[PDB]
């Protein structure tokens, strides 16, 4: 829902 | 807690009286730790609740008092269990609200109550105004507007109309608005307004209907003009015979002003040129013109006399869509020549002169010596009355409008330049007087300006002596007359009135040059210009520098019919004068310097002497007067550096005691005019070298002083609906010294990397960087939204990019700040229209390590949810447009797609590709502005062209998309629209791209008879 705002470099 | 669980099952049973007694527990037993424990609770005690109210609504003035007493207790529930933060689920409660109020059976009262909890409860917070989806929005509307249509009047019917304005407000600020289709819900009210004569609550109605219109006109534009002209003649006869209060008048202007500007947008007067006419609007547009003129001869039009700014503007875009029951510029002229009263003159003279401010053309030649010959017989009244002002503006007007003329005729030209210098005789004289020395002045500009009048010797005397103090109209007069014309010899004059602008009373009384703000780099011009050999020369030299609402919607509407197209589109110094100067100059700075006390004199006028004496400096600098090296050495530069330091006291002092309240204005008016002081731009102006000495002036101390004040300020702890958290009514008086503070240091760090300085850039940038450390920044608090958003608006520089590592500390806390204004729809475009600012310190990769590729993917990934989100239709037309921006600045900074890649649910988008998928959005202005902008994908934009085959790609990507948003189809306006777009899109490319002009025209060729293009218009863009 919100995670996609979130940056992940893994 | 199960104390309360108890409570509420025992509530749930139906006892005879012992349910009062467990009402009056349940009001009495909301104590801390119950309310600590509902944290999460409540939404079961609601339910419980409603379960109450039904069983007793269930079982006439005594079931009045109960009603009353029960909506007594809902909203002491209400205000309880939301006062420290909004908790309470939205939905079920607008449920709730909506159940209460369109069932007829409980009593008015009780509905009123319902409606008023409604509006100070949900409506002014900002969680639940933002949370709230779109298909309630449209029931609440159609519950609260059916509730108005009614024929029971009290007075909670002016309540009910507030409510619909919020709601309108709301559905056209936080949803896609409202169909076309309830605009003949508004009708009906109208209607119904011609025979009801009380009209209780029709300002807000009215209001609502223009909030509706503004949104509306976008698209369906040709509906809003038919709309138009069903309404209009109801409001007209309203107007008519209504009491004519104040606030209904006000709307009923503005309503016709919005319906002028769609249907003439920016003055278009005839159908070929963009306007939209029919026999309905031409016979409303006469009604109206003849209303006006009736309104006008009236005391409540307007001790005072002058007329409402806003019916002066009406007035006048009427008479201009009106004149070609003659009604030219001769009723206006009879209007003047009879009228004798003043108070039935000024009205005509404010219509003239803003009929000729706002279109010069308006007026024709013929009528140029008739009009100056009516004006000049009311000026000359020895006394000066209250119409001499609009009369000398009005001249300065008709002046200003014939410098821009040149088909005169030299018989017209010889007797305007009889009128000219007669009027210019009568208005000399006279011009003691101050109290009309804003306007004298300007006037005469108006005449110097144009050249006029030939300027005699009388007329430099009026400067030099104390005839007359300096001040800015007086200034600008003066340079002016210096552009223009030669100061006679009569030395004697040009030392003169060097004293007079530097004069200083001898022994207290500061000059006037120093109280008052002047435009910038003004006072240094003229006073460098005056010690020149060729003052006239100087001055044109300093002059010829280059250059560093509705209306948008307007100039989209002339962008669709295609009526407007962005797109193809030596000197030496008197070393005697000089020499005076500088010693004028420093005594006047040093008896500014001695006289300074620590409380007595003010800061702004130490920073108004610097900034006045380094202007001096730059503007010797910009000619070979001076050197750049032995400026620095001269006297001048020494005196303002110890009138700065004598400045630093204050923030010393206020950076001791942060308490004081009274210093803030000082402090914040100081720190205005030395942001004012630096500049940013590049180009080599007197700016640029006064703006680099103004910085080499600032020592160290000052900055961490400033730096250290910033940093404990921000550690330190009617409207319609919810209020923004951006606005400014949120902020204090510390708040905005804070913010004025950062800009200052922000700009100072910015401009210091080019030069060399006292201070540390770097330094500084780290405390600056400190500001929003992870552990210090709260997101939620509104002052830190405006100090993250400044920083990023502010900090990246294109001429000297900044590091990587401090790129990454800029976006860092971006992901979490964007996280918390998901839903508000106004606050995500203020943060993408700041965002889109990084871009350029973003695009550079020659030191390529890993720190840039970490920073890249940071931007992206959020640009990549945006734009996820957007697909999913989450976001309004605005928050697209922002992105639509965004994504342009992303395809300039990387043409060719190399790391500018969004990457969203696994996948990967090259920016190119999603760009034109914007070609077919569902809201016009998005389309055209993506429309306009696709030029990117063809040209470098940084002009060289790209590669034949990414070309060829990205126009037959263009077209098909272009092509599918028609091929997807009372509604001529979206075909107008999409065919609009399509020319727009193949218009663009012809013009920027030589080598797709071939493909290009057979596109159109095609699409002439395919898409049936209107043959008219591609002749005349082919033509263009």
């Amino acid at each position: 829902a919100d995670d996609l705002f979130r940056y992940n470099p893994y | 807690l199960n104390d309360l669980l108890i409570c509420c099952r025992q509530l749930e049973h139906d006892r005879a009286t012992e349910r009062k007694k467990e009402v009056e527990k349940f009001k009495r037993l909301i104590r801390d730790p119950e309310t600590i424990k509902h944290l999460d609770n409540w939404d079961a005690v609601f339910r419980f609740l409603q379960k109450y109210i039904q069983k007793e609504t269930e079982c006439q003035a005594s079931r009045q008092k109960k009603m009353q007493e029960i909506s007594s207790l809902v909203k002491y529930f209400i205000k309880c269990a939301n006062r420290r933060a909004p908790r309470l689920k939205c939905q079920e409660l607008l449920n709730y609200i909506m159940d209460t109020v369109k069932d007829s059976s409980n009593g008015a009262i009780y509905g009123a109550d319902c409606s008023n909890i409604l509006l100070k409860d949900i409506l002014s917070v900002r969680k639940y105004w933002c949370e709230i989806s779109q298909q309630q929005w449209l029931e609440l509307f159609s519950v609260y507007f059916r509730l108005y249509l009614k024929p029971s009047q009290d007075v909670h019917r002016v309540l009910v109309a507030r409510i619909i304005h919020a709601v309108t407000k709301g559905c056209c600020s936080q949803t896609d608005g409202l169909n076309s289709k309830f605009l003949d819900f508004f009708s009906k009210a109208i209607q119904c307004a011609r025979q009801e004569k009380s009209s209780s609550g029709l300002n807000h109605i009215l209001a609502a209907l223009t909030i509706f219109l503004k949104t509306l006109a976008v698209n369906f534009r040709i509906r809003v003009c038919e709309l138009g002209d069903e309404i209009l003649p109801t409001l007209l006869y309203i107007w008519t015979q209504h009491r004519l209060n104040d606030s209904l008048k006000e709307v009923i202007i503005e309503l016709f002003q919005l319906q002028i500007y769609i249907h003439h947008p920016k003055g278009a007067k005839t159908q070929e040129k963009g306007a939209y006419e029919s026999t309905k609007w031409r016979s409303i547009l006469y009604n109206l013109y003849d209303l006006l003129v009736n309104e006008i001869s009236h005391i409540g039009s307007r001790r005072n006399i002058a007329v409402k700014e806003n019916l002066i503007e009406l007035m006048a875009d009427i008479c201009h869509q009106v004149f070609n029951i003659e009604l030219g510029w001769e009723v206006i002229k009879d209007h003047l020549q009879k009228s004798q009263n003043d108070f039935d003159l000024v009205p005509w003279l404010q219509i003239a002169t803003q009929l000729i401010s706002k279109y010069p053309a308006s007026l024709p030649n013929c009528e140029l010596s008739p009009l100056l010959m009516i004006l000049s017989q009311l000026l000359p009244q020895q006394r000066h009355g209250e119409r001499t002002p609009y009369v000398l503006r009005c001249l300065t007007e008709v002046a200003l409008c014939q410098d821009k003329r040149s088909n005169l005729e030299s018989s017209q030209k010889s007797d305007l330049l009889k009128l000219w210098n007669k009027i210019w005789c009568i208005t000399f004289r006279g011009i003691s007087s101050e109290q009309i020395q804003a306007e004298n002045f300007g006037l005469l500009g108006a005449i110097i300006q144009g050249s006029l009048v030939e300027v005699d010797r009388e007329f430099w005397k009026l400067f030099t002596g104390s005839a007359c103090r300096p001040s800015c109209p007086a200034v600008c007069c003066l340079t002016l007359a210096l552009t223009t014309s030669i100061v006679p010899g009569t030395f004697s004059l040009k030392e003169s009135i060097m004293k007079w602008l530097l004069f200083y009373q001898l022994e207290t009384e500061v000059p006037p040059i120093l109280h008052s703000n002047f435009p910038h780099l003004v006072l240094e011009k003229i006073l460098v210009s005056l010690t020149m050999k060729n003052c006239k020369a100087a001055m044109n030299f300093f002059q010829s520098v280059p250059e560093c609402s509705f209306s948008e919607v307007e100039e989209l509407f002339l962008q669709t019919t295609f009526d407007k197209m962005d797109f193809l589109t030596g000197f030496s110094v008197h070393q005697n004068l000089k020499e005076s100067l500088d010693r004028c100059l420093l005594g006047l700075s040093e008896q500014l310097l001695n006289n300074y006390s620590s409380e007595i004199t003010n800061s702004e006028t130490l920073v108004r002497c610097s900034r006045l004496l380094v202007g001096v400096l730059g503007c010797y600098c910009y000619m070979g007067v001076i050197a750049e090296e032995e400026a620095y050495k001269s006297e001048l530069f020494q005196k303002a550096k110890s009138l700065m330091q004598c400045a630093g006291e204050s923030i010393t002092l206020f950076k001791n005691k942060t308490n004081e309240e009274f210093r803030i204005g000082s402090l914040r008016n100081m720190m205005q005019l030395c942001t004012r002081c630096l500049s940013n731009c590049t180009k080599k102006s007197p700016n640029k070298i006064a703006s680099g000495f103004f910085l080499r002036l600032l020592t160290s101390k000052l900055m961490n002083d400033i730096a250290d004040i910033c940093k404990s300020l921000a550690s330190f702890i009617s409207t319609i609906g919810a209020i923004n958290p951006l606005a400014e009514e949120y902020l204090s008086k510390q708040d905005l010294l804070f913010l004025d503070m950062l800009k200052f240091l922000c700009l100072c760090v910015t401009t210091a990397q080019t030069n060399t300085v006292s201070f540390r850039a770097a330094d500084i940038r780290r405390k600056l960087l400190m500001l929003i450390d992870s552990s210090t920044l709260e997101p939620t608090k509104s002052l830190h939204l405006h100090m993250y958003l400044m920083l990023l608006k502010e900090l990246p520089g294109e001429e000297y990019p900044l590091p990587m590592e401090d790129v990454l500390e800029l976006l860092k806390p971006l992901s979490n700040v964007c996280s918390l204004y998901r839903r508000d729809q106004d606050v995500c475009k203020t943060i993408l229209n700041h965002v889109l600012h990084v871009v350029k310190n973003l695009g550079q990769s020659n030191m390529d390590s890993e720190n840039t590729r970490d920073a890249q993917g940071q931007f992206l990934t959020v640009i990549g949810a945006f734009w996820h989100l957007t697909k999913e239709r989450k976001y309004i037309f605005s928050v697209r447009m922002a992105l639509v921006n965004c994504l342009k600045t992303l395809l300039e900074a990387d043409p060719y797609s190399k790391w500018a890649i969004l990457n969203v649910m696994g996948k990967d988008f090259p920016v190119n590709e999603v760009f034109t998928q914007f070609l077919a959005d569902n809201h016009h202005q998005v389309r055209m502005l993506a429309a306009e902008s696709i030029n990117r994908l063809f040209q470098d934009t940084k002009l060289k062209a790209l590669p034949l085959k990414l070309q060829q790609t990205a126009f037959e990507n263009a077209y098909l998309k272009a092509q599918e948003g028609m091929r997807e189809m009372e509604t001529l306006d979206e075909i107008y629209n999409r065919k609009s777009v399509l020319l727009t899109l193949i218009a663009v490319v012809l013009s920027c791209s030589p080598i797709c002009e071939k493909q290009a025209l057979f596109a159109l060729c095609k699409s002439v008879k395919e898409n049936g293009l209107e043959p008219h218009l591609v002749k005349k863009v082919l033509e263009k």
